[PDB]
């Protein structure tokens, strides 16, 4: 009924992989049984057609090592989900089944969305290869800064910190993502005054310059009036913490950035409450498949300083999740699933948390040039910390185009560098 | 009949200031807990919100003789920007002083 | 300087109570002021006076048995949060701290609003008192059945069977959290088939009849749509996935709803995703508290069978969380803080999940009048099943009213009336 | 097959109540300090809000037979309407009873 | 019953003190009942519970010297009130008391509004730091002359007396209070008359100037079509007569303001109706408190010049609440409640009346930075009156920051500067 | 030049007849000349002519008895005042004079408004005579009870005394003035239940019935909000407190009542804080000029039970200055000036204050027809008490229209009915 | 308990009036110089606005028996429709008067 292993799945089926851990007792048949019905169909029952309405569990996959676990692929029917809702996807699959009592803990590793349910959504309202043509940015990996305090700087000393950081050679400065509008620095002063520094940079730089202006919000019309003012600035570029908010709002904003031309910088606040456990939760990775469905130009993904191989591996199977048309199953990067985009386009991969730029080679490395660094204290300053950062990265591209090993003569390349820029210099 | 001159905010209506009155309104700044900065740009009008920071602002040195060193070392390797002394009040979170104290 | 154990908290602090993991070799001052720090402020720095920005760890409780576990209470000043923003409020303190790699794992356990946060926030679009005067119920809870199948009924089918619960004497049906508009049933066929259901029983009854109509959507401007035809309709009630939407669209529609008239059933499809593992997560209760907040009328609490009374005291501590004024701090039940809600109305509770009539009794006198009882097969179908559930309750409520002790007499008061029931006796 | 039968709100699904079952439910609302009441209709469907009070609500009479003596001399009277009783708490200012006592 | 002596107010209660005046033979406490009761609550009653929506005068204070006289110090709790309306607090307040027939005479002389209360209003719509920020002007008073003649001028001869102050070196010019449109002159003409003069004068002095353009109107209607057309043409201040427009009005205005980034100039036109006799009507500070909650930017405080000691005390009380983040209890100075405004940003105090060069040391010394000094003839006109009065703030500035003592040196400083500037001269 | 007893007023002019009380030692002809430059005039001189805009005293009237007062007649041009504002006309007359300093106090005891100018105005949305005609009530004083308490009922529950009030015999329920939108009572549960109130009253009686649904806001936009829901509920009549919202809050007001058939009762709370002292503030009759020009239905006049009989004929006298359309000057009555009202309606006159059934026949032969008599208990409640009033309102009409009279055969009338009323009966 | 009754505006809470009651407040109306007239209509509810001229207002008899002659032959030529007198006030274009003088 539930477990049919002989099921082969259509193109059309959304697929899922959940890691379960069943109560003791409970043998992998069951359990395997109750994920697909508890996320699905779980007198009338004989007016409808109940074959063609539920989940199957179409295959069990032990896991090596080990304990109690292993790997549910579960087959949904196309027509169970509502067409561009990542909301009526999630709510379909994980609104029920990880609170079944059989189950001991429940993560969902990985979701296969079929090429016939991405046509009904959106996507990024730009994408890599638009983002780059309005930006007119070719060649290498974008640069951002975070401004620091986070709280408590007046609207105009925020400016003045924006000004200095992107008149040094960032592309980008970044509001944090706890910044919305509060008594110490109201919303539309921010805006205004982050508009000033920017024109000041970029005229002075003759390079467009950008800052993700947080339109985070308590209602939707609050969100879209945040957005319109940032329009009406002429701000290329504005930022959404998509899982505080929520997925209809996002969905709702991907929609306008599209229809205004506005570049989406998308934060993920909140994610390690569900993401970071191993036995229990979402991996970050599907709710990143929903983040390109609903729609974001950027993505914050983590990191890749100071982790294990495996990290970094998962990290980077994720991140072409993000920004390729076509990702090979590849379990030893954590890819559950072969993923055909269809066209959708990708998602520029936001590497932050603790680099400086003695990490410049390895990122480099690491992401290529489809990747925005954000970094964020240099001994002369803000704009000295930026041309230092700014030097190091076109260093690095430069060594790279070359033929030279990053990994190998990172600290030369860099070293090269810090020889006729007083700044790099400064910051080793 | 008065003439029609350009002007550069606090101060501007005074005699330009001589090293020695930069440097009581420096003291003062200090003497009110005050974070003195100096900061330069190539013009001024109404519409200019954002100068540019001569190095960074100086943290708690209680005299004002380092401050003035730094805006004599500016005007001279700046001849042709005008500069100016400003002051914070990192309580209040706002400036408390902005005055023009060099024009080319 | 994170860690002060003298501080006391103001009543305008925001405070929370984190269950705390620290990785091995970690001392647990060190972890708490990590939980603070992280979680708040983490050469401007001195243009700004960090110290009232930061939160800090006030207090540090071991806990008795439990491995490497401790209670730490953090204080944030009022001013960090905007107003009226369950999703600001959420982002400064879960954004970003379960993520912190001295800790292995964290659980947000508990979150003391105050007064002077709370009065930024409507709160529920109606509450209890107001709901029943509307619907013109009192002295009892009230009745819900689910309708079955979950998917794959016409819109009218969906109808025929709405139309048959109701007329039975249950007060309010209920759309599936997964049923918004699919290619089976369009979301504009159904709202229109129920008002046609509902209008038939409540002429039949003489009795104010609803229907949960899910409005959760893909966008804010749908969900909108989906509400302003409900209310043509001249429904008295709608329904949303809180957690799956978010909390800016739940926002904006529980705002909606009080300047319409209409009653706010809120669905909590995906908490267990968060809310379920002991070590890691969000707590119910503070969804719930968030929920109160950003506001609903119903939220689905639970239900209390099968379940040990530990279990239940913790959902009896929430479930007053959601209905009382005031609710002092208390332990054996979950409570951390004294919570004082300043007038905010309460949400009634809705208690679902493999409950029949033989529970009545337990239902009653463990939840009292204010809450939804929501059953979902009778031998006879629909109507009888619906007639068989109303007479029980009315039979447990009359016989509570007479000073009998529904724990004992419980099978002899349903005994009694499936005397001159033949619908509740063909139920036994 | 149920049968299509109009209904009242509580107790309405339960055979009528005895007089000495209507003064259970009475001393229930007195003993938990709720204030009993007593009104009265015409007609009963979906669409009415308010009925009509009977006299006015007894705020404190310790025993439930005067509230009884109040619906059978209702009753009496309005024998062509139907008629319940109602339990206010003043605390929470709300109506936490409302049962159909005597219907025509 | 209304006179409880032991009851202590809480936190959250909203208090008032009135100076009571009873009718011969009333005593004391029969005068204190009746002003908390006809302030407040004054077969249905047992329906509520009538203990918790009462005022009540917790404390009676005789008053040395005085015949016949004490305050009276109610408490009111938080929920009386609606959230966000001062014209609710001010109904339930002021409404009724004032006409009691056993008060000869009744004047309400402070309020103490709860934090819990003031998180429900907006506030300013910007407030002094933002408004230094926006119009870039810091480390002094700012400088505002009004036209003359008041009425009569047609539009274009109004803007060239503006244009000559504003190119003098003032700050702002200001609209009379009377002048709204008429048929000596239309609204429209003068708005656009006046940001001529704006523009003219901003591009040869280069300083931002600003002229408090009045919208007050017949209805709201018309006063947002005012402020609109301000807005159109990039002005970046206007003005309101709150008190004869209502708070109704200016609420509305107050919130398209912050909307609109526009800076609100608010007029006291008609305050001594109600503000001036000792025994009766309301104080001032009362007024401004609600102003501030309503909101504007800047607000009429009176002059100092030619007052007692005394009188110049209690204005002194009422600008720091106008202005200060925390005001402690002082009576010396008319503060009869600690005042915190928990953020609420503070309103520019505006001095003016009968105010020339001479007083111009003492200005700076009584207010400090943070006012508008408003004056208003020069022999030589217009803008020469205006350097003079520039010249002359700016050597009171440099005199005070180099630690001269302005009132024993300022006929010094002044005489000092009129030796190298012969405008100021030219007004000795 | 401020002082002209030969100037003779033109009928285009407005005239301020004020009781001035000059400080010790300054002749009456300097005061009255002071008082009228600092009401209107007070090298850009010489471009206007200031002749034509100065106000100027007319006359001086010396007050027999009264210690150091007299009355100053001031006369001021058309064209100095708005089209269609009072907010300016206040602004205009009574914005500034109040605090000049030579004068000890001052009190405007009433305003001649031209007819010229009253024509720019709309006056009342309906007036006395269309008001019956819309409302079927012909040949009588209208009957209202305010519910109580005041305070702290819920919705329904205060819909459930709207209902017995009105079915007993009363026109009109009444709001209070201080019931606007709070935490206890929302406004729009009490618009709803209130209309439902008013339907089944106003089928069992066949007569049609009000309730007087206070939409005083903190915004224009939310009080414009709350009438729309009244005509959405078709309720004939609203209500509005003027003098706390404001002259342009309130001329908003009036306007939409005019546009959208609506009746408009306007409550005069803190009116008393101006209009009471005899030595200083502004007369309830210039209020109530204003009032009516601004524009209302009904407003409160007062009571003139307990009173004087020289109270009486103020009370009188201005009551005709709302009524009639020409008023002829009258001192022993308080009216300073001929007031022609060129066809503006009418305002009805709204007694209430301490008012019961014996009362009834002195009301009647002082108001006659043209009044509401506004009562607010019963032995036997509300239905009964509202009998009781009605029938010994309609005995006093019948007795009046007979020839008997009132003031001496009262008592009689009124015990001839309670013969055949017992709820009359009761009553005494 | 009011009992719940039809009424029909001024005069509806007193005894319906005797003729001689009728004839007085007629004579009242033209003592005041008001014209009378009478009116009838099937029913009489809230909703409904205009009743039906019973012939011609009468525009200055001195007595008031030729109206109330028109009152009683109204009342026998349709005993099952409801009957008022009502005055105008020429002067101030308002009606004055308007009271049930027979109902069924
Ligand atoms: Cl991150
Ligand atoms: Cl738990
Ligand atoms: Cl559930
Ligand atoms: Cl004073
Ligand atoms: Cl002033
Ligand atoms: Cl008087
Ligand atoms: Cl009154």
């Amino acid at each position: 009924t539930y477990y049919t292993p002989d099921y082969t799945p259509k193109d059309t089926d959304i697929l899922a992989a959940f890691r379960v851990t069943p109560q003791p007792g409970v043998p992998f048949e069951e359990a395997a049984a109750a994920v697909a019905a508890e996320s699905s169909t779980g007198w009338t029952d004989l007016l409808t057609d109940l074959d063609r309405y539920k989940g199957c569990c179409y295959d069990i996959e032990p896991l090596p090592g080990e304990d109690n676990q292993f790997i549910a692929y579960i087959a949904y029917p196309l027509d169970l989900f509502e067409e561009g809702s990542v909301t009526n996807m999630l709510t379909s699959i994980v609104g029920n089944v990880f609170g079944f009592k059989a189950l001991k803990a429940l993560r969902l590793e990985d979701l296969r969305i079929p090429v016939a349910y991405l046509k009904t959504f959106q996507g990024p309202p730009h994408g890599i290869q638009v983002e780059r043509d309005k930006l007119n940015k070719y060649g290498r990996p974008l640069l951002g800064c975070t401004i620091k305090p986070k709280l408590g700087l007046s609207a105009k000393n925020y400016g003045r910190a924006v000004y200095e950081c992107l008149r040094g050679g960032l592309d980008f400065t970044k509001d944090d993502e706890n910044i919305n509008s509060q008594p110490f620095q109201r919303w539309r002063d921010r805006f205004l005054f982050v508009a000033d520094a920017i024109h000041k940079a970029q005229a002075e730089t003759g390079e467009i310059k950008g800052h993700y202006l947080n339109v985070t919000a308590p209602t939707c019309e609050e969100m879209l009036k945040r957005a319109e003012f940032a329009k009406e600035l002429e701000m290329p570029i504005i930022m959404h913490d998509f899982l505080t908010a929520g997925f209809t709002a996002n969905t709702t904003l991907s929609k306008w950035c599209r229809d205004n031309g506005m570049l989406l910088h998308i934060h993920r606040a909140m994610h390690a409450v569900m993401d970071r456990q191993k036995n229990h939760g979402i991996h970050f990775r599907v709710l990143a498949k929903c983040l390109r469905m609903s729609g974001g130009d950027h993505i914050h993904t983590g990191t890749v300083v100071g982790k294990l191989e495996g990290d970094k591996a998962v990290t980077l199977g994720f991140v072409d999740l993000l920004r390729e048309n076509y990702i090979e199953q590849d379990r030893s990067r954590g890819i559950y699933f072969t993923q055909d985009w269809a066209s959708m386009p990708g998602v520029m991969a936001v590497a932050s948390g603790g680099i400086h730029v003695w990490h410049m080679p390895a990122l480099v490395d690491i992401f290529g040039d489809d990747a925005v660094l954000q970094f964020g204290g240099h001994p002369w300053g803000n704009a000295p910390g930026a041309t230092a950062n700014r030097v190091a990265l076109e260093a690095c591209i430069q060594a790279r185009n070359e033929g030279r090993d990053l990994m190998r003569e990172g600290g030369d390349i860099i070293r090269e560098a810090a020889r006729w820029s007083p700044e790099l210099a400064a910051a080793c | 009949t008065l003439p029609k001159e350009r002007r550069y905010e606090t101060f501007s209506y005074l005699p330009p200031l001589s090293d020695a009155q930069i440097a009581r309104q420096i003291q003062y700044a200090i003497d009110q807990g005050y974070h003195p900065c100096v900061e330069f740009n190539e013009t001024s009008n109404a519409e200019i919100r954002y100068w540019t920071m001569w190095k960074l602002p100086l943290f708690n040195c209680t005299n004002a003789q380092d401050v003035l060193n730094e805006v004599q070392q500016c005007r001279s390797e700046y001849p042709n920007c005008f500069i100016r002394v400003v002051a914070f009040d990192n309580i209040k979170q706002c400036q408390v002083m902005s005055f023009i104290v060099y024009k080319p």
